[PDB]
């Protein structure tokens, strides 16, 4: 009744109010709502009185007690949400609660709760309909994007948790009886999120497609053999975000199609380029994700070549583009991708030299690991199995290179290796 | 296969080409499997000049664009890359006298893979000139005016590829200034289309085509990135405010398709805002408010983008420091400490965060201290700072026990990489030695396991980050709080007659605000678990961070929190090191001796029932007691003649009672 008279004390009119609850949820440690909270939407009504008069008007804007008591007002309310069994409904209201401002996920007093929810006691019936309602929210397209940002914290974290603290999504589908996720993952995939893959209408951010793009990728990774139709359904959602203008989404969802078809279900139309233009030359935000998409989808494309695959040429897409790259950090991109792959290339020699040359080209730094490690490559092939002047090349490069300056000593450990497959007075030459 | 044993090879390119449709595999050997990996034995001088007619007579089928792929235009990104792999010295008449007859044909028109020949050839034609000083640079400079007198066509007609940064990077310097300038200048007001500015109403596509607002926002970026290098040693004149609104008007709307342009169209603002007289009118012409994440709505894109822009800002902000009044340093407050709690940023993003946090303090002091009647509002300002730090190493207190699992992987992963140190080749004893014998759950690593992880894991040390942090945010924390006390009242009111007692000894705080000094010293105090000469750094900076703490408002954190204290000790014992460090030197160990003493009367009734541990402890924290009263004794040697009779008298009647009765008598004589 004193906030509209004044509008400057609803800071001092707001912390006095979770001051006395506060108070009195001290002084009885079961509840002094009866466990069944109605007290307490009126505080979070309050809350949103109070911030939205302060977004109004114009003084006062992040105070030391605003600050404080939300951070209390949350741990009191938050706190009767596990003191209850009806322990979804009250949930998702916080989450309509903190629309304004309130910090993404003050945690502790907010994600403490959320963490304990996940399916830790191993085997609790209850955290199956915290899935469904969070499932029907996330769904529900007139609330808070950024909340359903919120809503890959809690949907895709206790996943992978699950996939985490298990082999593979053991503990879960009891004869696929209930799960009424995976439905509306058809409610996903079946509506596409269509015509642009989210949303035409101004929505201030990109994270819910980041979603689906996880949430869609971690089942590759948890159920490859269960329903297949299903990650056919995946393949057709997560094979269309490659058509777009970033990076770091096309080779995301490029990632993760390079994460599938080691599985099944392999085509040869599109596989080809595919890795092609993970061989093509990309730029410098996501190299880590062309090493693990390159780096793992790579064997497969070994042992799926043959019984059809006679010619290295997807291999030769590897020599003629090693070409093209006006050799820069380009090549080195690809120096580790004939590298963190070692023991089936084994087709040429090709590679060698010119690589050599680039290894020349190396020391004219952080940069000398991968030139130490292509002399570990070739003390490799050598050593797989078991015409002359790149061998002075590359040896008399390392005679160079010791004589020249941990990795120094791997190098002498190569060079202790490599000779016995320049010799006198050059050593006459060396504060 | 370096000598004329290639020249004896590649004679089926001895004519220019036969099947003109199938050059691609035919002659495009040359860049592709001979030139780029050879030699160099001075070997390029004899055929290039040879290859020369080659290069004209390929160019000659350049006649058409609008999309004729195989015979021609993809065969013209072939002779791109003919071109753009040579350097040499000799015989650069040869190319560039006749290259730009070759690449008139190309310029205007921008439709249907064109507008690329002349353009990315000329890079290849600029660095070629580069290398010397031939000086007809302005002789073909009017082209490139040309096509800046041809923009207002091309944009009249379809409602670019100009790529103004290899054309007058010259920096030959008997340049011209109105033409050049001017062809920088009359691209800036140009409406990209018109129906954008409708567009701009309600942010504080509707043309049909969306791909030609990227390409000529691409070259109004490209102006603005190219006129710092016009400026960057270069004093302007005549125009200089029509840069800021057209540098934010440029940011705000930039596509979310790509970000790789903003980059260093951020770098092409920090060289403006580097300088000296194109600093201040910028708050008089924008006024710091467009400065916030709406230059960044492209997220999956501009999340790697996120700290250099904000170190732009933030060094910005520190470079002015001057006129800068106190609702916008309080909105820098009120950001740059969300940036700072923001986890998902960086490290060295979020010491910097502080570090701008503690260089504004300053101003902060002397502008509450210029106009006194907005004073407790700066100190006010000047505490929400703290809370901040408070809050950041309160984070740490919370991921301690992964911290320690990925410290624990740190070093099963360091002595798995340096012992191979070890087995090294300069030993140079054992082969005299060995002569001699032989002639006689899962708490917070969620993020870590998804499936689109997005970078490497981290693996450094989690320990010298945490120290990193506490030295650096405690290091400020000394003199932020020490600079609290040019705010305080008067002594008049708080009716005191010893006035230069104060001045360095009391304040006066609110309740929300002894609150956050108290959890400053508990989620300081839990810190210490990391950690000994590092740890004794932190056990001095909080002790010297509370000497300045108006000491009856500092008793009120030890007396509620030293029973805190007493049970970490209780598990490391470097902790008294803190205790010694306020009682063997401070104003206040007349406080803290009584403090002590107190709470250690309390627990005296029984104690020494207990085991070795809290009876070494408590042993040593009597002892600590009382050489506070042999070191200062002009001090309240009062605060100890009440209860030791009965110390004595109740250490006899405990040890009568007692299950160990020697330490009440050892403690006897330790008094």
């Amino acid at each position: 009744s004193n906030i509209p008279k004044n509008q400057v004390r609803v800071v001092s009119f707001f912390t006095n109010m979770v001051d006395l609850f506060n108070t009195m949820v001290i002084t009885n440690g079961d509840e002094w709502l009866k466990k069944k909270g109605n007290m307490i939407l009126k505080l979070k009504d309050m809350l949103n009185l109070t911030l939205k008069t302060i977004k109004e008007n114009s003084f006062y804007i992040d105070h030391l007690q605003l600050n404080q008591s939300i951070a209390k007002f949350q741990a009191l309310y938050l706190r009767f949400t596990e003191l209850s069994e009806r322990d979804q409904n009250p949930l998702l209201l916080d989450f309509i609660d903190f629309s304004f401002s309130n910090g993404i996920k003050a945690s502790y007093s907010l994600k403490k709760f959320i963490f304990h929810n996940i399916i830790a006691s191993s085997n609790k019936e209850k955290q199956n309909n915290f899935i469904n309602d969070a499932t029907l929210f996330v769904l529900s397209d007139k609330c808070l994007d950024a909340r359903i940002f919120v809503l890959k914290n809690v949907i895709n974290s206790t996943l992978i948790y699950e996939v985490a603290t298990s082999g593979s999504l053991k503990s879960y589908l009891v004869e696929d009886k209930k799960p009424k996720w995976l439905e509306l993952l058809h409610n996903k995939i079946w509506k596409n999120s269509n015509a642009i893959l989210a949303y035409d209408v101004l929505d201030h951010h990109d994270l819910f497609r980041f979603e689906l793009l996880q949430l869609s990728a971690i089942f590759i990774k948890a159920d490859p053999e269960i329903i297949a139709e299903i990650k056919k359904d995946i393949i057709k959602f997560c094979w269309n975000f490659i058509k777009l203008e970033d990076t770091l989404i096309k080779q995301s969802a490029y990632l993760v199609t390079s994460y599938f078809i080691s599985k099944f279900d392999f085509p040869i139309k599109v596989v080809t380029q595919v890795f092609v233009a993970l061989l093509r030359s990309s730029h410098v935000e996501a190299r880590y994700l062309v090493k693990q998409s390159l780096d793992v989808l790579t064997p497969v494309l070994h042992e799926r070549m043959n019984a059809a695959g006679t010619p290295d040429t997807w291999i030769n897409w590897v020599k003629r583009v090693m070409v093209e790259n006006s050799s820069s950090q380009n090549n080195i991109l690809y120096q580790f991708l004939i590298s963190h792959p070692d023991l089936f290339f084994n087709s040429r020699d090709l590679f060698i030299s010119n690589i050599i040359h680039h290894m020349n080209k190396i020391t004219f730094s952080d940069s000398h690991t991968l030139a130490i490690d292509l002399a570990s490559l070739i003390l490799y092939w050598e050593n797989k199995t078991l015409s002359l002047h790149l061998r002075e090349a590359c040896t008399a490069f390392l005679i160079r290179y010791v004589c020249a300056s941990e990795l120094g000593l791997r190098a002498i450990n190569i060079l202790s290796e490599l000779i016995s497959d320049v010799k006198l007075v050059y050593f006459e030459k060396f504060s | 296969m370096s000598l004329t044993e290639q020249i004896e090879q590649f004679a089926s390119r001895f004519r220019d080409d036969d099947a003109t449709l199938q050059s691609r595999y035919s002659t495009l050997s040359e860049l592709y499997d001979i030139m780029e990996l050879l030699n160099s034995p001075e070997d390029y001088h004899f055929f290039l000049q040879a290859v020369i007619p080659l290069l004209l007579n390929q160019l000659k089928e350049v006649p058409i664009s609008y999309d004729a792929h195989s015979p021609e235009q993809k065969l013209r990104n072939s002779m791109l890359d003919i071109f753009n792999r040579c350097l040499m010295n000799q015989t650069f008449q040869p190319y560039a006298m006749e290259v730009l007859e070759f690449l008139l044909s190309v310029l205007p028109k921008e439709n249907e893979e064109n507008g690329i020949l002349c353009m990315k050839v000329l890079t290849t034609l600029f660095k070629s000139f580069k290398s010397i000083l031939q000086d007809k640079l302005d002789s073909f400079i009017r082209i490139i005016i040309q096509i800046y007198k041809n923009t207002p066509n091309l944009i009249n007609q379809t409602f670019l590829r100009s790529s103004m940064f290899s054309f007058k990077i010259l920096s030959e310097c008997p340049i011209t200034m109105v033409t050049l300038y001017s062809s920088y200048k009359q691209l800036t007001s140009t409406s990209l289309p018109e129906f954008t500015p409708l567009i701009m109403n309600l942010l504080n596509n509707r043309p049909a085509y969306c791909d030609f607002i990227l390409a000529q926002i691409k070259a109004t970026s490209f102006l603005a990135y190219v006129f710092i290098r016009g400026y960057a040693p270069e004093f302007l004149q005549d125009y200089v405010n029509f840069v800021p609104d057209l540098i934010i008007r440029l940011l705000q709307d930039c596509p979310s398709e790509l970000s790789s342009a903003r980059k260093e169209l951020l770098h092409a603002t920090r060289h403006i805002l580097s300088t000296n007289y194109k600093k201040l009118f910028l708050p008089k012409l924008d006024y710091l408010f467009d400065e916030r994440i709406l230059i960044g709505n492209g997220f999956t894109m501009h999340e790697t983008l996120r700290p250099l822009a904000y170190s732009t800002v933030a060094d910005f902000i520190h470079n002015i420091r001057s006129e800068l009044q106190l609702s916008e340093i309080e909105k820098t407050i009120k950001i740059y400490t969300g940036y700072l709690l923001d986890e998902s940023l960086a490290l060295t993003v979020q010491i910097m965060s502080a570090k701008l946090l503690l260089n504004l303090v300053e101003r902060i002091l002397k502008l509450g201290k210029e106009n006194p009647q907005e004073a407790p509002r700066a100190k006010k300002l000047l505490m929400i700072i703290i809370d901040s730090y408070m809050n950041r190493f309160k984070t740490l207190n919370r991921q301690y026990d992964t911290i320690m699992k990925y410290y624990g992987r740190y070093e099963t992963h360091k002595k798995e990489k340096a012992e191979k140190l070890k087995n090294s080749i300069q030993d140079n004893d054992k082969e005299s030695e060995e002569f001699m014998r032989k002639v006689l759950v899962e708490m917070f690593d969620i993020k870590n396991y998804a499936p689109i992880l997005l970078l490497p894991t981290p693996t450094n040390d989690p320990i010298k980050d945490a120290f990193y942090l506490y030295r650096t945010l405690m290091s400020f924390l000394k003199t932020i709080i020490h600079d609290l006390k040019v705010f305080n009242p008067p002594p008049n009111e708080y009716t005191v007659a010893n006035p230069k007692l104060w001045a360095s000894v009391s304040r006066v705080f609110s309740y929300e605000e002894v609150i956050v000094f108290k959890d400053l010293f508990h989620e300081c105090i839990i810190g210490l678990k990391f950690f000994t000469k590092d740890a004794r750094e932190l056990m001095d900076y909080l002790a010297f961070m509370f000497m300045q703490m108006d000491n009856a408002t500092f008793n009120e954190i030890i007396e509620q929190e030293l029973p805190f204290v007493y049970e970490r000790m209780l598990e490391d014992s470097g902790l008294l090191h803190v205790a010694q460090s306020f009682l063997t030197s401070e104003i206040t160990s007349p406080n803290f001796a009584g403090i002590l003493l107190r709470f250690l009367k309390g627990k005296l009734k029984d104690l020494g029932n207990v085991d070795f541990n809290t009876s070494n402890v408590l042993i040593r924290l009597f002892k600590l007691s009382f050489m506070s009263v042999n070191l200062f004794p002009n001090i309240n040697e009062v605060v100890l003649l009440p209860h030791l009779n009965d110390l004595i008298l109740n250490s006899l009647k405990y040890s009568t009672t007692a299950e160990e009765p020697l330490v009440y008598f050892y403690l006897i004589r330790t008094l």
